[PDB]
């Protein structure tokens, strides 16, 4: 649920 | 309060509504599940009830650049986009006011913290385009 990508 | 040219505006609250759930038939990416997610946009009136966001004639979602054709344009309320992805990310949602009244870049965060969640943003809208002023009358005072 806290999975996130870069920028 | 406001200053100069910005005095001749009104404020509206728009609610961005997000939903997401795991697609189990899609193989995880590096053990991360692939989820289908959706974003929609509504307007709130002076009482806080949801009404169609007809004050925009266009919405463009600027997705993370890992998506194909990451800039997605919608022209009808509620400007619903649906995608599949493995990760959350901040994204910019460009909303275009009627009558070329202006573009607004609203900061959204696409995340998997909840199955669904809603976020409200306050925007300033000018009062110098008759069709937009008329449309603004439906969501509150002008």
């Amino acid at each position: 649920q806290t999975a996130r990508k870069s920028t | 309060g406001p200053l100069g040219s910005m005095v001749a505006t009104v404020k509206r609250t728009i609610r961005i509504k997000t939903q997401q759930h795991i697609l189990p038939e899609v193989p995880p990416v590096e053990n991360f599940p692939v989820r289908q997610w959706s974003i929609e946009i509504v307007l709130l009136d002076d009482e806080g009830k949801e009404i169609p966001a007809t004050i925009f004639d266009k919405v463009i979602y600027h997705l993370h650049p890992t998506f194909a054709n990451p800039n997605r344009t919608f022209t009808d309320p509620p400007f619903r986009i649906e995608e599949q992805g493995w990760g959350g990310f901040p994204l910019d949602i460009s909303v275009f006011l009627l009558e070329k009244a202006g573009e607004r870049k609203i900061p959204h965060d696409l995340n998997f913290l909840q199955e669904s969640y809603e976020v409200e943003h306050v925007i300033q809208i000018p009062l110098n385009k008759p069709l937009l002023t008329e449309e603004l009358a439906k969501s509150g005072s002008t």
